[PDB]
């Protein structure tokens, strides 16, 4: 069940951890370009309850996820490059009471009516635990997963929305959890117990922010020309 | 009747353009 | 604001704040960093007062 | 002559010094690096993260006296005055000859094959020789060196798995003529030369990024003074102004602020997340009105 | 290690050059003279200075 979506403007996060106010900054990071193609996979994915099926798509210099799914049934990401026993992988699973996170040569095992069961019961040459409040917890629950120099960096931001699939408005992410992991992470793979993910390209972009620390808008500076006279006048009204 | 002593016509001047360096901080007064 | 805007500009040096060169350099490579900005910045004194 | 001229400019001078840092009282594992009973080979370079910590480098003089210590971002005498992002210790027994290959830049076969630093590189290459602990006249099994590499390295790239690289134009599976064997482990005896003796090396790579972690020297924290002129010290920020009670409302995320010029305008405190805004002290230019030298030497 | 700027035991603990050096560092293998199966008396390095 994928659908490319080309309408979204979403994914604009905070580049770094200083403190703007009532400026418009031009910087230059990987983001989601605007009215870029974000392919939208559809309940439990491909397969219904019953049965399984998982895309397992790259991760092309950084993934956009987004998942406006009530009854929780995505729980977490798997990131590595085989996820076969044979590479070292990062796993993040929200158990609803906690988040934790491995780093370890983890073997899928088709791990994912109403049934629960563990997972990854193989877990060779582990590396790395960290444990956090939960991630997820009606809510559109976006997040951006990049890795760079290193750092696998997650950002999210929880906007509540009831009569449409996304708001309407503008919102920014805020960096959650941001971990020296190590790991390439070429690919990725949903874990499941209305997915949206895009893709992130280095782009440059300004960034107004309010009197507070928050920011409320952005012009992608490669969409159009007007944008991109925005971003050489570094103003939002031209 | 007004401080300054302007004409309206100047008043008005004054008021269409737009000490402390709080600003610039960099040696530039 | 260009003037100033110009400070933050490296010229090739690994940082843009003279404390933070002499904060982890030693005075023999603290110099070379250092005429990399002061260069910079008498560039743009010369530019700015033309 | 008759006049006013501009000759010197003012400041406000500090009166004080404020060192502020996380109240951190773990040591950094630098002994059981150095120290260790057992290492890495070059090829297979242990990656050790050192965070957390206070990092207090006097233990490395205490160590050992070293054949090098080459800095090529910092000053070694200044590393127990900075504050580092993510310090990372790279732990490998190399061949004397290949010790002064281990460098920003560099070309051969240690640089190529197994361990290579990245051009833009800020950190510590330490090393000493080993011969006292890991040589043997029977051989030790920690030597393991890439004999041909079928590609040439990355920065910080590992390539543990071994294959077998290809000689000749086909095909080869173990066999001689086609076949080069890609691995050169070798046991050491005490009476081998300087430059086949082991040096043990360890690599500490910095990235300092304003601090966004601690990671921090050895320095002792003052009291926090507001309303005057001081130096500080934030978290490794270094700088000269008035501290103020900050109005900002800064987000949990965010630690430091910046104006609309890029200069810093506001830190976060490292002990007490009190959110403070950075004033200039004082400065302008000073005039001297003269009546003139041939009327009065008094002046304004 | 006799060189301007350098740091090492040497530099730091008996002989130091300026980092702004004028002059030449002139050196020559000395075992001819010097070496003795007994030993001699004349070396004298500090192991750790203060
Ligand atoms: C910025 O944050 C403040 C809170 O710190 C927001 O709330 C208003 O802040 C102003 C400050 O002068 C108060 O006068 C209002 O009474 C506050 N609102 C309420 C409902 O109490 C403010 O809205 C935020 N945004 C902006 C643009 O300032
Ligand atoms: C584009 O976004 C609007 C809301 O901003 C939404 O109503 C519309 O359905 C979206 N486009 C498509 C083709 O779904
Ligand atoms: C140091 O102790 C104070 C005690 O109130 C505490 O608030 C502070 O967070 C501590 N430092 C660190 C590293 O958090
Ligand atoms: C380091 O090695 C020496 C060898 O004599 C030993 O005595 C010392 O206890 C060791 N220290 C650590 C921290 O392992
Ligand atoms: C490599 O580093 C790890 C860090 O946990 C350590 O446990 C291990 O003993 C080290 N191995 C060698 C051979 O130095």
């Amino acid at each position: 069940t994928t659908q490319s979506y080309t309408n979204f403007t979403r994914g604009v996060y905070y580049p770094d951890k200083v403190f703007r106010s009532s400026v418009l900054h031009l910087t230059q990071d990987l983001f989601l370009p605007f009215f870029s193609n974000v392919t939208w996979f559809a309940i439990s994915g491909t397969n219904g309850t019953k049965r399984f099926d998982n895309p397992v798509l790259p991760f092309n210099d950084g993934v956009y996820f987004a998942s406006t799914e009530k009854s929780n049934i995505i729980r977490g990401w798997i990131f590595g490059t085989t996820l076969d026993s044979k590479t070292q992988s990062l796993l993040i699973v929200n158990n609803a009471t906690n988040v934790f996170i491995k780093v370890c040569e983890f073997q899928f095992c088709n791990d994912p009516m109403e049934s629960e069961s563990g997972v990854y019961s193989s877990a060779n040459n582990c590396t790395f635990e960290y444990v956090s409040q939960p991630f997820l917890m009606k809510n559109l629950r976006e997040f951006v997963f990049k890795n760079i120099d290193g750092y696998f960096k997650i950002y999210s931001k929880h906007t509540p929305i009831i009569g449409r699939d996304f708001p309407q408005g503008f919102s920014a992410l805020e960096p959650l959890v941001d971990l020296p992991i190590g790991i390439n992470i070429t690919r990725f793979q949903t874990l499941l117990a209305d997915y949206y993910v895009g893709y992130l390209q280095p782009r440059t972009f300004l960034l107004k922010y309010n009197e507070n620390g928050t920011i409320t808008d952005a012009v992608d500076c490669a969409l159009d020309p007007l944008s991109e006279t925005k971003c050489t006048l570094k103003s939002f009204t031209v | 009747s007004k401080p300054s002593k302007r004409s309206p016509i100047e008043d008005l001047l004054f008021n269409k353009v737009t000490l402390i360096c709080a600003q610039k901080f960099n040696g530039l007064t | 604001n260009t003037l100033v805007k110009q400070l933050s500009s490296k010229f090739g040096a690994i940082s843009s704040v003279l404390n933070d060169i002499l904060s982890r350099l030693d005075p023999p490579e603290a110099e070379v960093q250092i005429d990399r900005l002061i260069t910079g910045r008498l560039q743009s004194l010369q530019t700015y007062v033309t | 002559e008759k006049g006013i001229y501009q000759t010197s400019n003012f400041r406000v001078q500090p009166t004080e010094s404020i060192v502020r840092f996380p109240n951190v009282t773990n040591l950094c594992p630098f002994h059981e690096v150095f120290n260790a009973t057992r290492f890495a080979s070059v090829y297979a370079w242990n990656r050790t993260r050192i965070s957390n910590c206070v990092a207090d480098y006097s233990v490395l003089y205490n160590f050992a006296p070293f054949f090098a210590f080459k800095c090529y971002g910092v000053s070694p005498t200044k590393l127990n005055d900075l504050c580092f992002t993510n310090v990372y210790a790279d732990s490998f027994v190399i061949k004397g000859n290949e010790v002064s290959q281990i460098a920003p830049g560099q070309t051969g076969n240690i640089a190529d094959y197994n361990y290579k630093l990245p051009d833009d590189f800020t950190g510590c290459v330490i090393a000493w020789n080993s011969n006292k602990l890991d040589s043997k006249h029977s051989g030790n099994y920690d030597y393991w060196y890439r004999s041909l590499r079928k590609s040439k390295l990355k920065p910080f790239e590992r390539d543990i798995s071994t294959e077998i690289y290809q000689a000749g134009n086909k095909p080869c599976k173990g066999k001689g003529p086609n076949c080069y064997f890609p691995l050169q482990s070798y046991g050491f005896r005490p009476t081998y030369g300087v430059g086949h003796q082991p040096y043990r090396v360890v690599v500490l790579s910095f990235e300092l990024l304003h601090a966004p972690a601690t990671v921090c020297g050895p320095k002792k924290s003052t009291n926090l003074v507001k309303n005057k002129c001081v130096n500080f010290n934030f978290n490794g920020l270094t700088g000269t102004g008035v501290l103020t009670k900050s109005n900002k409302k800064f987000l949990p995320f965010q630690q430091f602020g910046r104006d609309i010029v890029d200069t810093t305008d506001a830190v976060r405190d490292p002990q007490t997340l009190e959110i403070l805004d950075i004033t200039p002290c004082s400065f302008g230019g000073v005039s001297v009105i003269t009546p003139g030298t041939n009327t009065s030497n008094q002046v304004a």
